[PDB]
DNA sequence: GCTCTAGCAAAACGACTTGCACAACGA
DNA sequence: GTGCAAGTCGTTTTGCTAGAGCTACATGTTCACTGC
DNA sequence: GCCAGAAACCCTCTTTTTTCGAGGTCTCGTAACTTGCTGATTTATAAGGGTTTTTTAAATCGTCCGAAAAAAGGGTCGGAAGCTT
């Protein structure tokens, strides 16, 4: 249940969550054995109350006095709903309300306004995320296994190029184009790895190949991930590295960039040809989530992009 | 008993007010609304816990 | 659908919901709080549409398919205390609300980028802060002596006394060379404003209770309007994205500053006003609060605060 | 073809109009109001009187 | 645990049937 | 003949009880044109 | 290019139209009846007083229902008390 070991985050479902006794405690179908009780409560820990579950005033006063951050999502912990706001730690707010200030707002102004910088940044997300899809697409042969049985060499060769891209172009106009262009190929691969035939990717969800349905659903999920990893930081959504200064909710699609081709694609054709329900779809989908370690690996790549950027 | 009407005024543009009700209070909340469905059932089961807060 | 919900601009959204004893959940896709009665349990109805937030109070619980339903509209949701007390306080500290934001509704992203472009530099915030006083003195002068309603109902005032007043604390602001002697006039300025409102009230003499302690009608008025004001406030710098944290004025004493900070646009020029009328009806806090809800409803207190706040960022560059 | 919702406009002082129905507009006449009471028993027994004025 | 769906039963509601009264009390 | 009132009786509305699942569907940018 | 109208597609309710099912009812076919043969063996039976099992009523108990009584609540009128003039 712990949802990122990074971030000592934890996921409740199917239970309530209520103060007797001055301590807080779930009433769960698993009474006193529930790993609940295990739940270390203190400034570290942040909840993420899950589906089936209602909580109290009292219980928010309980984690109040501890510092606990507190949000709900949905099925798995992807959509990521609402949330308390976390605090920022500079040196002219100093309240004593023990919730564990987070600096990492003050390190990404400190250089977002600077666009060589931000174009640094850019080439920072891309590279983790070209080396995450070599990584799963190749190293890993669990996709192998299931079915996702794709050339090697062709996308060896694909993903060296674009890496070797990646290190030139002077502007973000080139970079998005250049990945526009990755997308397209790892497209074309993954059909024919699937045998789904000829594919053609619609946008604003105008297909109606289970492809496509997929492959929405799919993204919905990475952007809740990303909208959680981004709450863990504190960092606002609208200051994206990547995507264009005016985009509402920008960040988040930047950081959701580093999973969706590497873990969601080749599950949505995987999904697709094995005539999956959506449900299982889902399942799948927050499956390999899971397996991956994802959100840690979004965590990590946000914290390393701050401290590289100084 | 078994009255029970309520009257509001709009004392103008985007602004209304309850004026009085006649009969049984308890069918109205403050305001003068009314509950869209009732249960016998506990559902708030305020039981569960208790404000021995030491 | 996520569209087609958050179409009612949130500065025209017409209700502020505070409650008390009762569960909040979904039922049959709609959001209702339900509320023991003896013979029976009601559920009552909450239009998501038209809300700007909800304030639960003492005994009262929340279940995630409600957050869910909620965060789609945009709304917000506070855990406060009970009927004007702080959520939590112990020593010296004080958490009067916790608020769960929405998450889901990505917002615009140019507020912000204005906001934490100037809030790394204690000179514009100082500069921000001034901007907001001047907006605050703007406003009591406009309601206390330009609006027919309040005089109606009975809130004569001085209008020489709160004339000198203000252009005094005006100077003193010009005047104010860094945070704490900005406190300080703000000090000064609330309880001239205060003893104003009293006596041109007949309640005699008065005085401030310190962290919500009062006992007499008008210090307990005081103390739950606030929470209104903080709940305007907090949906008031949501709806531009700015993270409640980046606060100017409150924010070394506070958790969540700014909405402080913006509650006190609101909190002298109505509120107070309201809060004394009603302590000489004999009013009850259920009265209270509904007349309290009518002013800032008239007044566009949401529409002010928002206008404010664009403009200091605005005024920044 | 069961739904019959009214919305009614408030202009505020002494005046107030019907703006749409949606469904079944035979629930309401012309200005919004609903019967009170509904029969199949012949009332308004027009087979008695003719016109044959002359 | 929370909510939705399907099936049931009780109660509320409105129209019909029949038998009959035939009203309205300062100057 | 018109209307009231007491009694009947077909819907129609609400709540109760088991039982079963566990959603929420794009997001490349900048800027010129269009409403109040 | 703009504007308008009409037409194709989606969903559910309302009403006949058809269909189905239960069941009710009648009539004739026919496998198993009835009637007729003999003689050795088994079974039934005429009366009535003393004796087992079931029926039947009464009493009791329990439950249910209805009615009546009591409680509760909505409201009006008049009087007394308190406050203000």
């Amino acid at each position: 249940i712990l949802h990122s070991k990074r971030a000592n985050l934890y996921y409740l479902q199917h239970c309530r969550v209520l103060v007797n006794g001055g301590r807080v405690e779930y009433v769960t179908d698993e009474g006193r054995h529930s790993h609940y009780w295990n739940i270390p409560i203190a400034n570290t820990t942040s909840l993420l109350l899950g589906t089936g579950t209602s909580i109290t005033q009292a219980a928010m006063r309980e984690l109040a006095r501890a510092g606990v951050l507190v949000g709900f999502c949905g099925g798995g912990g992807t959509p990521l709903f609402s949330a308390n706001e976390v605090d920022v730690e500079v040196s002219w707010l100093t309240p004593q309300s023990e919730y564990r200030p987070t600096e990492y707002l003050q390190r990404w102004v400190g250089f977002w306004f600077d666009e060589e910088k931000r174009l640094v940044a850019a080439r920072h997300f891309q590279r983790a995320r070209l080396e995450r899809i070599r990584h799963s697409w190749l190293e890993d042969r669990v996709l192998r296994d299931a079915g996702f049985a794709v050339d090697a060499t062709a996308l060896a060769v694909a993903v060296e190029d674009s890496a070797r891209a990646l290190e030139q172009a002077p502007n973000h106009e080139h970079l998005l184009t250049e990945e526009a262009r990755l997308s397209k190929r790892l497209f074309k691969l993954a059909a024919q790895a699937t045998r789904y035939g000829e594919f053609v990717r619609a946008k604003r969800g105008s297909g109606g190949d289970p492809a496509n349905r997929f492959l929405d659903h799919g993204n919905y999920l990475a952007y809740g991930l990303a909208a959680t990893a981004t709450w863990v930081l504190g960092i606002p959504h609208g200051l994206a590295v990547l995507h264009g200064k005016t985009r509402r909710g920008g960040l988040v699609f930047d950081v959701a960039d580093l999973i969706k081709d590497s873990l969601i694609l080749p599950q949505a054709f995987l999904s697709a040809m094995r005539g999956d329900e959506e449900q299982d779809f889902r399942q799948a989908c927050l499956d390999n989530l899971s397996r991956a370690q994802a959100l840690d690996f979004m965590i990590d790549t946000l914290k390393d992009v701050a401290q590289r950027s100084t | 008993r078994n009255t029970a009407v309520a009257c509001h005024w709009i004392r103008g543009r985007d602004h209304s007010e309850l004026l009085w009700i006649v009969g049984d209070a308890s069918r109205f909340n403050a305001q003068g609304a009314v509950p869209t469905n009732r249960t016998c059932r506990d559902i708030l089961r305020k039981e569960d816990e208790n404000d021995w807060h030491s």
